[PDB]
RNA sequence: UUGAGCCUUGAUGUGUAGGAUAGGUGGGAGGCUUUGAAGUGUGGACGCCAGUCUGCAUGGAGCCGACCUUGAAAUACCACC
């Protein structure tokens, strides 16, 4: 049993969490949710092994292996892809790595002999022939091409490469699986798969997410990590949610009871204990408030960000006019003469299921250039507000979190509201002071909001703009997205929220451009599909 | 049928003796054949732990019964020693490479400390039948003079399945009784010897004695 | 009230200890500072721990 | 009526590329089937739905290893699991 005892990370100024002591393993699936900005990862990367919690220790045991999925995609571009979704065996790939580096100076002599003799016995117990093709099909059942998944890593398209690494994360056979945000931005059906597969094997995976389907299909614990404590409540996302709902509610119900019968007794107590002959019938009830005493009550991490998107200047008749659209990079136009056009309050729902041009189409539209087309055209006092699904690159700087902030407050705005801006969005200054490039992937998403606030755009476009995030930071982009009166062009991967949302649906089939008006309720009536 | 019928002739859950497990399998051969005798047992160990795998290779008192084509993979003064050893294979980086590129394998692989010509070579198929010599089952030797008694007097090497039950043969079912009874103890010491450190609870939880197409029976 | 206790635990290899106090919400890392061993008589680097 | 466990018995554990729903060993390579077949007369169970398991037999005495593409070989069959 993997074993925890008393972590306690502290990351800045506040505990993420303190004082875990848990047991882990025992060959359960433990949903691991909480807060977007709660720590959850940072518990997972301590809990595996990279990085020194600031208290406490986390045991495994040595000849069990952890298998843990990184998100440091293009570290293996040197080499090729069957042997990068094998390296995350690391026990099985030193062995070749001492077998094809001992060989090549001659000659073998006699301690070649005896260190790679039975170097060899180390590849047969680890099952080195079956390497490739048992990870040959599972490399196909992820979807990486079909017979071409080889050659230098940079030939597979940087658009989904990243399903090597998740396929490296359970071809081990591993024993303690610690996946990591394992389907964000990833497309439904190898979705499934996942979900199927993952329960075929009899491992002790470590989940978290915030999607309830995968939660519910491939779990049987959960974690939580809310309160800066996790405590596990067996069974699935939908008892999870009814067990906290319940026992949050009982204990606000027995704070009540407990204020109840505090406030009665201070009544009498602050009557009483002046008296000048009846002073001593006081005192057998301020004893008595000393003995009930309400427990502590923790703030709840869960909040609601108080997104409100204003616009500057608005504008009228036609927002943008672009044909000629054509653009093919390696396999041809992705789409080929589309033409459309967006009256003013208009919101687009570009979908296009995993490589498409989903998202080059965005980034043509925002300025991307050399396309076949040449009437690509905004409106005169138009201002644009971007969130592109690369939140890297602009935080791939050593500017602290309120100056980064701070490059586009606008003429009017001060440190008051460069800063209210953020703490509207409950960031604290506590953590005004902390590097850019640190925070994880729901608070740098939001963190794009709190720009986009800013430059007050009167166009909005969203590629996938919910992506780690969780129930809470979507629910409040629902509520206040919708009362957006600016044009809005926006493509989000799921489903209920483009449905809820949508008022024009216009997606790239792998041939063709299809575009139509009406949500998508209304699109999904005339496709045939429920 | 036959398998019908002899399903009520040999009993699972009785224990035989030794030598009357023996006899049984000698009165249940019908089949014509050499019919190769072989031996399971189950040795108390977990594979999950490399350090307690059992890998090993001993010569029996008496014999398999047959005799193996071994090939020398060797090269130079080790590879010139072993032309002596009556062997059946000559150790060259030609003449393993080319050699052995078409050819299917040897029943040994010689210990070739002294070239370089058969340390890969065998690739797919030279580690997938698990032909390549190692230190500790004694295939990759300095001695090729001495090795070759091992390769042709029956060095019977041993290695545990993925659940942890070793296999052999044992012999073939025209040997007798007497024999056959020291055979099986010889190897049955060997893996006693060849026992790891932390082997926890009982090692030999049973002996299965067997023939190719005959019944399987325990003995102590 | 708010500044604990912490304690500098010896890179030295022995068990020897400094113990001190820090505010530990101004300061979340750790603590280094070069204090004398006495077990070994010399001046090492001094981690802290609990 | 049903839980928990054990002995025994019997089924199931395919992509590719291959004849084809090959678990690992490795014993062997020629054995199974006529105290009644490969295929035919015919149900149900399982299923990544292409196929396996299964009463008997009018007729029945004939099917599977060698080749082959594979990291590896085949209910030719038994073993310990
Ligand atoms: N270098 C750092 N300094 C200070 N605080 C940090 C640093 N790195 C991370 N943090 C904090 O640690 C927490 C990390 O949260 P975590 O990464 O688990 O978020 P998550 O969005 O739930 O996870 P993920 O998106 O990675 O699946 C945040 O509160 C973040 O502010
Ligand atoms: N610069 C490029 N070089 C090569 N191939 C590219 C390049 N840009 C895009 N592609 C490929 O063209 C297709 C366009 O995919 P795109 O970038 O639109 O992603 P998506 O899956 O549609 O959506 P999203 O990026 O929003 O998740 C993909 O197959 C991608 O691999
Ligand atoms: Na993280
Ligand atoms: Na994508």
């Amino acid at each position: 049993m993997l074993v925890s005892s008393n972590v306690t990370m502290q990351f800045g100024s506040k505990p993420l969490f303190e004082n875990i002591s848990v047991k882990f393993g025992g060959g359960n699936r433990y949903g691991l949710i909480g807060a977007n900005g709660s720590g959850k990862s940072t518990f997972m990367k301590i809990l595996g092994g990279d990085l020194e919690p600031t208290l406490g220790n986390v045991s495994l045991d040595p000849n069990e292996r952890i298998g843990k999925l990184r998100q440091d995609q293009f570290a293996f571009e040197e080499f090729t892809v069957l042997d990068t979704v094998i390296m995350g065996h690391k026990e099985l790939w030193e062995v070749k790595q001492e077998r094809d580096r001992i060989y090549a100076l001659p000659e073998m002599s006699e301690e070649d002999g005896y260190k790679v003799a039975d170097l060899e016995v180390k590849y047969g117990e680890m099952d080195g022939y079956s390497a490739e093709a048992r990870a040959g099909e599972l490399l196909l059942g992820v979807g990486i091409p079909v017979e071409q998944h080889y050659g230098p890593m940079s030939e597979v398209a940087p658009g989904w490469k990243l399903r090597v690494l998740l396929a490296q994360a359970l071809f081990a056979d591993p024993d303690i699986l610690l996946l990591d945000q394992p389907t964000n931005n990833l497309d439904i059906d190898t979705i499934r798969w996942l979900e199927q597969v993952l329960n075929e094997r009899d491992s002790t995976m470590i989940i978290i997410s915030h999607d309830r389907h995968f939660l519910n299909m491939v779990c049987t614990h959960m974690a939580d990590l809310d309160y800066g404590e996790l405590r596990v409540y067996p069974g699935n996302y939908d008892e999870y949610m009814t067990a906290a709902t319940q026992a949050r509610e009982r204990l606000l119900a027995d704070n009540a009871k407990k204020k109840a019968q505090i406030a009665e007794l201070q009544s009498f107590v602050s009557r009483f204990s002046a008296n000048a002959s009846k002073s001593r019938q006081a005192t057998s009830r301020a004893r008595q408030i000393d003995k009930i005493k309400l427990e502590e009550v923790k703030a709840s991490s869960r909040q609601n960000p108080f997104i409100r998107f204003e616009q500057d200047k608005k504008l009228f008749r036609n927002a943008l006019e672009v044909e000629g659209l054509t653009k093919g990079f390696d396999n041809g136009p992705l789409f080929k003469n589309l033409n459309l056009l967006l009256e003013v309050g208009e919101k687009l729902a570009v979908l296009g299921t995993n490589g498409v041009g989903k998202s080059t189409l965005l980034k043509t539209l925002v300025g991307d250039l050399q396309p076949d087309s040449g009437t690509v055209k905004w409106s005169e006092n138009a201002r644009i507000g971007y969130y592109a699904q690369d939140h890297e690159y602009e935080f791939e700087n050593d500017l602290t979190v309120f100056e980064w902030m701070s490059q586009w407050k606008q003429e009017g705005d001060d440190e008051q509201a460069v800063r209210s801006i953020l703490g509207r969005l409950l960031f604290s200054q506590d953590d005004i002071k902390k590097p850019a490039k640190v925070l994880s992937g729901g608070e740098k998403g939001r963190m794009l909001f709190g720009k986009l606030m800013m430059q007050k755009p009167n166009i909005l476009i969203m590629d996938q703009p919910t992506n780690h995030l969780d129930m809470e930071s979507i629910e409040s982009l629902n509520m206040a997205l919708e009362l957006y009166q600016g044009t809005l062009i926006f493509v989000s991967h799921d489903r209920e929220f483009v449905s809820s949302l949508a008022t024009r649906i216009l997606e790239i089939t792998p041939e063709r451009v299809i575009d139509f008006s009406g949500n998508y309720e209304d699109y999904l009536r005339s496709k045939g599909i429920e | 049928k036959r398998m019908r019928v002899i399903r009520e002739k040999v009993d699972a859950t009785k224990q035989y003796d030794i030598n009357e497990a023996i006899a049984l399998l000698k009165e249940l051969a019908t089949a014509k054949f050499v019919e190769s005798v072989d031996v399971a047992v189950n040795l108390g160990i977990d594979a999950r732990k490399s350090d307690q795998n059992v890998r090993g290779a001993t010569v029996l008192p008496h014999g398999t019964g047959r005799s193996v084509r071994v090939a020398v993979f060797t090269q130079g003064a080790n590879a010139e020693a072993a032309k002596a050893a009556g062997a059946e294979l000559v150790g060259m980086e030609d003449l393993a490479d080319q050699i052995k590129k078409g050819e299917m394998n040897f029943d040994v692989v010689i210990a070739s400390p002294d070239a370089m010509r058969v340390v890969g070579q065998l690739g797919q198929v030279l580690g997938p039948r698990g032909l390549m010599p190692n230190p500790k089952v004694g295939t990759v030797t300095p001695n090729v003079a001495e090795a070759v008694k091992n390769a042709k007097a029956g060095q019977v090497r041993y290695r545990n399945d993925k659940n942890g039950i070793i296999h052999t043969t044992i012999g073939k079912v025209d040997f007798d009784a007497d024999k056959l009874k020291e055979n099986l103890e010889a190897l049955l010491v060997a893996l006693k010897k060849a026992k790891p450190t932390q082997a926890k609870g009982v090692y030999i939880k049973k002996v299965s004695i067997s023939t190719t197409m005959g019944a399987g029976v325990a003995v102590d | 009230g708010i500044r604990e206790k912490i304690k500098l635990v010896s890179s030295a290899g022995t068990g020897h200890f400094y113990t001190t106090t820090k505010n530990k919400r101004t300061k979340p890392e750790k603590l280094e500072l070069k204090k004398f061993d006495p077990v070994v008589r010399q001046h090492v680097i001094y981690k802290e721990a609990k």
